[PDB]
Formats: C-alpha cells, structure tokens, sequence
C-alpha cells in the first residue's frame, strides 16, 4: 500500500460533503485494502477522531482492512438464487476452493465471499468475480470459472 | 453504403450471460464476411430468460433472436441474420412478444430499445420533455402535479410523493437536498438498477424536475456497492448530461442550477433505510436515525431533503410530459400509476414486467412468468424482499395493490416477486431470515441486533428437530420482541417471513 498516495487521495477529497465514504472507497480501490496507517491521516484531514473512523470501516462489510487474494469471488446467499440452488453451490465452492467463506486459498489466488444479491435474481445462482459477473452458476460452471482465473 | 444496425444489450443480467461475447462475435463475424454492421449496446428489454437478446432492424421492425451465445453466430450469419432470416432462436418482431406488448411501461418505456447513454436516442424518445414542461411552471405547480397523480413511493412504504415534496418547498431553506435511494438492497428487486444501466437520463430528469418543483440545486444517488454497473453508467450519463446543458449552472439556458453526484454504498443492506443511508452520505455508519425529525424538513446535513427511491423520481419525467391525469387514469383504489413488477428467483420466464396496479400475483406467475425453471409446483412467493411475507397459493388472487396486500399481511414493496417450487424448506427459510437480520442489523435495537441471533439457534434446534412444540413457541414469542421493540423494519418486518412461513407450512417446522 503507497502511504504517500493515501495521502494525496484524501487531500484531493478533504473538503467533500460526506467524504469519509468516498475516501475509503479510492483507498480500497487503488491500494486493495485500508490499512491501518491511513486511519490517522484520514481522521486528521476530516477533522475526525481515529476512533470514528475505524468505526465505520469496521460497519461496513464492503471494506476490508488486510489485502484480499488476487480475486474476490462473491457468491449470492439471498433469497432469489437460494430459490435455484445457491445454498448448494456454497457447499461445492468451499469443498472445491478448500476454505470458508471470508477466507482466501490456501494459494492465494482466490478470496471467497458471500453477497447479498447482485440484481441479477432472474438468472441466478449469481457470482461476481471483481466486477464480472455469472449468472446459472453449477458446480461445473463454477469449477470452470475459477480455472480460468488461475 | 449498406450497413445493418444490430443490438446486443449491455445491461448487466446480459453481460452476465455472455453479452459481450457475443458483440465481440458478431464484429468478427461480420470482419470475416466484409460485411458493415453497427453494433448498437442497448439496454436489456427485461427479458431475461431470453438473454442475451440479438435484435436486428429490418423494415418489419426490429426483429429478435435469444438467448444468443458467441457459438451461435456464425449460425446466425448463415441464415441472414442481417435480414432478420429466420433460425431456430427467432422471437419475431421484438415488439409483439406478448411478454412484453402485454405491458403497461410508462416508465420503463425507452428500456431496451435505446443506447442508454445516448442523447439523441433518449430525445428521440420524449427524453427531456417533462423537464422541459417543469422549467415553465412555477414550483409549486410541479408539486402539485406530482400530487395529483397519484404517485406514492415505489421503494415500499407508498407514501404519497407530491405530499412529501410539498414538505420539502415549504420548508425555510437556502441549501436543499435531492437524494435518490438507490441501494436497491432486496433480493428479488432489480428495477432500480435496470433503470440506472439502461435508461439513466429518465433518473437524472427526474431528479431534475425534483429538484425545479422544491428548490435544491444538488443531488446525490445512493447506489449500493453491489451495483459496480450502475455506478459506471451513471457517472458516464451524469458527464455526458452536463456536457450538454441538462445538468450545471444553467440548464439549457434556463439560469436553474442542479449538479448531481453518484455515491457508492458499502454493503450495508440497512442503508436503504433513509435515515441510516444519510447517516452514510454524512461519511459515518449507517445506523437509523429517531424519526421525529422528518427528512423532509431535517434530511442531509440537516436540510431540507427529497429522498425518493429509483423508480419513484425515474416515473417524474413521464407525469409531467404527459399529465397528471393521464398517469392517475392507471391502476386501482389508491394504487395509481404502474409499478415494474420483477419475476425472479425459480421462474421460467423472469424479468421485468410493468402493469398497472391490480394485477394478481397468479396472472403474472402463470401468464407471464411461464412456472418454475424447475417445472415443479410452486409452493411459495416471497413478494416484497427479505422482508415480505410468503405467499401460498391462496394468496395469489388478491389483487396488486398497497391496500389489498396490506389487508392480508402482504407487502408489495418494490414488487419484486421470488418464486420457490416444492422442493422449498420453510424452516431454513425462516432460519435465514433471521441469519439475515443478524448479518444486517446497524445494532441500535436489542431484539434486532441480538434477538434474531437466538432465533438462528431456535431454528437450528427445530431444523434437527429438538422439541418442535416448545421452540416454535420461542420463536413466536421471539418475533412479537421484535415486532414491539424495532426502531424500523429491519428488525420490525424480520417477523414477515418467519410468521408466513410458520403460519403457512408448519409441517416444515415438525408440527402437525
Ligand atoms: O420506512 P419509512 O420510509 O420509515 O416509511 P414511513 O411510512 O415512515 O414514511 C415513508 C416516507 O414518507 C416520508 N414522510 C412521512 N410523512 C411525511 C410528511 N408529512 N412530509 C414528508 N415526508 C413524509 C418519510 O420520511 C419516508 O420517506
Ligand atoms: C431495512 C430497510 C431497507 C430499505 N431499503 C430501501 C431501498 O433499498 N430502496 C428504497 O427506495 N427505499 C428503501 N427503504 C425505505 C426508505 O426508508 C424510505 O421509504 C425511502 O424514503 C423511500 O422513498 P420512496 O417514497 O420514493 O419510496 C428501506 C427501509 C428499511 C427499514
Ligand atoms: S430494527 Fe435493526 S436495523 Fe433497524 S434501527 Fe433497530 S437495530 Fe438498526
Ligand atoms: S438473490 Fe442473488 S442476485 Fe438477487
């Protein structure tokens, strides 16, 4: 993580309405994670306590404070692809993958993570790699879908 | 000099099956015979089951073929394709799918058929034309029109929305606010969505013309993190918007100032409650705010605020380029207008369908949905997200309508509709509402925050079958908590999904 690019991304955003949110987001976004060090640099430019911050990017699940293997594949757990199968697909993904959900291979190639619906509830089970997504998702399509990421 | 127009979609359920696959085919293909073709991504007509939709204009019309892999092209191609030849995959003419011509889309009338970030085609298609009434009318007229269209809020709650704004121009205020509530959080539900992928202007003049009825001069949409889509389009059409005069400091020469910013959630499904989504906005967690205070009068950095969901401001642009009394013809009791209804979760032929209110569940399951994927019975629906009840078959008669579902215990919501055949467990179902409730409670209320952490365990004892009788009991006396002691429906409607399924299927739970 580029500590001095940190520091520049929430220089260009300290004056925005709201801007914790928006920082968070372009720190996770180009260094993959909010590491720890950020939190008092954030705090300062927003005139927040550390305490605040670290508190809000514990709430929210989107955020992660520790990298992520080289693709975080989200597999919908909500109601519409539990409807076609996805509770069976979770079972295989883990089994397939060797690891839980919010944990990352054992090669580190893939973090695996539930999401609570995609948008995509007509043409579930639904996973998202990244931003890419798959819709009709079957142990045999998921199985194939991770292959082609190693 | 002859070049064939040619639409792949590009709304996100198409590129999840393979839509670009199939555009990148197709301009090889046409590379490989010398043949001109313009390859025009639209927005998805809402079809899903038929995905991803080729459309071709011909001089019948434009002509449809899907569900459309890259494999199938050069297929394609062979049997004239670009002539709108017939093959195993022809729909005919995209518009007399009875599907979609059997359906009353007021807002939802340019999607699929445009290039969702082009100007023209949203001009061509009475794009901007609201907007352009609202700028000579007085703000309070646009309140007023609104008002009498019988519009309510789309995201559920179906609060009548002239009524809301009225608050918001009333209101004592320099600074007001528009926020649009798109965290679209329900399973179930992607009619927001589509609207932000597919036809983003209609939000951005709805907002607009929101803005011009009660004086703000900024906006924000909410969009959850979930929706990577979404974000990428609306900031491309908000660009594009303001390039040309609709959006900025002086609206096609109007001096009316409005400046609109995408903000992306961060997967908290309790940010679609209003409060806690502008707690979110406000740069801190998204936990619910007592509701003394209106929004409306104390919303965003506390100013004055329109909050409205997706669909509710995305419907603006057609109530004033056509009427009030046009769109208030629509519908039934109190339940004007039209509402997108979305066929999902075990359904043969899911998507998008836009009816006046008082459609029953069973037309659109059976008329339109086509049954399960599976070809089983269906057992139950969940209408309305996580946080409807389930409906059995006895229920699938009542009319669509806030007022008859309400009646009952049903719950419109956004009318997003999720189908489960027989093979469905009632008991795990209602173990997940409360792993839900669990997993999304901001933590300000006991029963929310810990109680649905009991009903997990509870549950997990009746699904090993422990002493059905005594934790079914527990669970009963575990949902009245919850009901009584919410601060908003989170907690407080967690009850909805776990008391249908109780009461509908209690075999499911080892009970006579
Ligand atoms: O879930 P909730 O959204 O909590 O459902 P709720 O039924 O409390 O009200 C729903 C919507 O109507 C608004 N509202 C209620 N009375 C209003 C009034 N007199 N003026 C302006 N806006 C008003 C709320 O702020 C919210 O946006
Ligand atoms: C847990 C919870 C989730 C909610 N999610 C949404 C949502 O995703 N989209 C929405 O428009 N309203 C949602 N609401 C309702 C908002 O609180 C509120 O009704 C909003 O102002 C709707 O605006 P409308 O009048 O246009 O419907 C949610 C409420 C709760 C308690
Ligand atoms: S019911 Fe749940 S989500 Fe709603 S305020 Fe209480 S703890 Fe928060
Ligand atoms: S429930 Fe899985 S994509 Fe909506």
């Amino acid at each position: 993580a580029d500590a001095t690019r940190i520091a520049a991304i929430v220089a260009a955003r300290q004056d925005i309405p709201g801007a914790l949110l928006p920082i968070l987001h372009e720190i996770q976004d180009t260094q993959g994670y909010i590491p720890d060090a950020a939190v008092p640099v954030i705090a300062r430019a927003l005139n927040l306590s550390r305490a605040e911050v670290h508190g809000v990017i514990t709430f929210y699940h989107h955020f992660r404070q520790q990298p992520a293997g080289r693709h975080v594949v989200q597999v919908c757990r909500a109601e519409a692809c539990q409807s076609v199968g996805a509770e069976a697909l979770a079972e295989h993904a883990q089994r397939a993958l060797g690891c839980g959900f919010h944990e990352t291979t054992a090669d580190g190639q893939v973090t695996l993570e539930p999401v609570y619906c995609l948008g995509q509830c007509a043409c579930g089970p639904a996973v998202m790699v990244g931003e890419q997504l798959h819709g009709y998702v079957d142990a045999r399509r998921f199985d194939a879908l991770v292959r082609s990421l190693r | 000099i002859t070049i064939t127009t040619i639409f792949v979609p590009r709304d996100s359920t198409a590129l999840a099956l393979g839509a670009d696959d199939v555009a990148r085919a197709i301009a090889r293909e046409a590379a490989a015979r010398n043949e001109h073709v313009r390859i025009v991504r639209n927005g998805s007509r809402g079809m899903f089951w038929l995905e991803p939709l080729v459309e071709v204009q011909t001089g019948a019309g434009r002509v449809a073929y899907g569900p459309v892999s890259a494999a199938d092209v050069p297929g394609l191609f062979d049997a004239g394709l670009l002539q709108g030849g017939e093959h195993a995959l022809s729909q005919g003419v995209t518009e007399e799918i009875p599907f979609l011509k059997q359906q009353e889309r007021l807002t939802f009338a340019r999607v699929g058929i445009t290039d969702p970030l082009s100007l023209d085609d949203y001009r061509a298609h009475e794009g901007f034309a609201g907007l352009e009434r609202a700028l000579a009318m007085q703000p309070a007229e646009i309140v007023q029109e609104v008002t009498d269209s019988g519009l309510r809020g789309r995201g559920g709650a179906a609060f009548p929305t002239g009524i809301k704004w009225k608050t918001v121009l009333g209101a004592q205020s320099a600074v007001k606010y528009i926020v649009c509530n798109a965290d679209e959080g329900d399973s179930g539900t992607f009619s927001d969505r589509m609207v932000m992928e597919d036809d983003p202007f209609m939000l951005i003049e709805g907002m607009t013309i929101a803005a011009l009825a009660v004086g703000a001069e900024q906006g924000y949409i909410y969009c959850r993190s979930e929706y990577p889509h979404a974000i990428a389009v609306l900031e491309s059409a908000i660009g594009i918007a303001n390039a040309a005069g609709w959006l900025g400091d002086d609206i096609r020469g109007s001096g009316k100032r409005f400046h609109l910013e995408v903000r992306k959630g961060a997967g908290a499904y309790v940010c679609g409650e209003e409060t806690a989504l502008l707690e979110s906005l406000e740069g801190r967690r998204g936990v619910v705010r007592a509701k003394p205070p209106l929004p409306a009068l104390q919303g965003l950095f506390g100013k004055p605020t329109v909050i409205n969901n997706v669909i509710s401001l995305a419907t603006v642009p057609v109530i004033l380029a056509r009427g009030a009394q046009y769109y208030r013809d629509y519908g039934m009791g109190r339940s004007r207008g039209t509402l997108p209804f979305q066929l999902a979760g075990n359904i043969k032929q899911g998507g998008l369908v836009e009816k006046a209110f008082g459609v029953t569940l069973r037309e659109l399951l059976v008329d339109y949905g086509g049954g399960t994927r599976s070809g089983r019975a269906i057992r139950a629906v969940q209408v309305g997200g996580p946080l409807g009840a389930y409906l059995p078959e006895s229920r699938f008669d009542v009319p669509l309508d806030y007022e008859a579902y309400a009646a009952f215990g049903g719950v419109v919501g956004h009318g997003g509709i999720v189908v489960f055949d027989e093979t469905v467990d009632m008991a795990k179902q209602a173990r997940y509402a409360m792993e839900f409730c669990a997993i999304e409670s901001c933590g300000k209320c006991t029963p929310c925050r810990i109680g649905s952490t009991r009903g997990v365990e509870v549950m997990d004892r009746i699904i090993a079958g422990e002493q059905p009788v005594k934790h079914v009991a527990l669970v009963r006396d575990l949902c009245d908590t919850m009901l009584n002691g919410s601060l908003c429906a989170m907690g407080g409607m967690t009850p909805y999904p776990v008391l249908s399924a109780l009461n509908e299927f209690p075999e499911d739970f080892g009970l006579a």
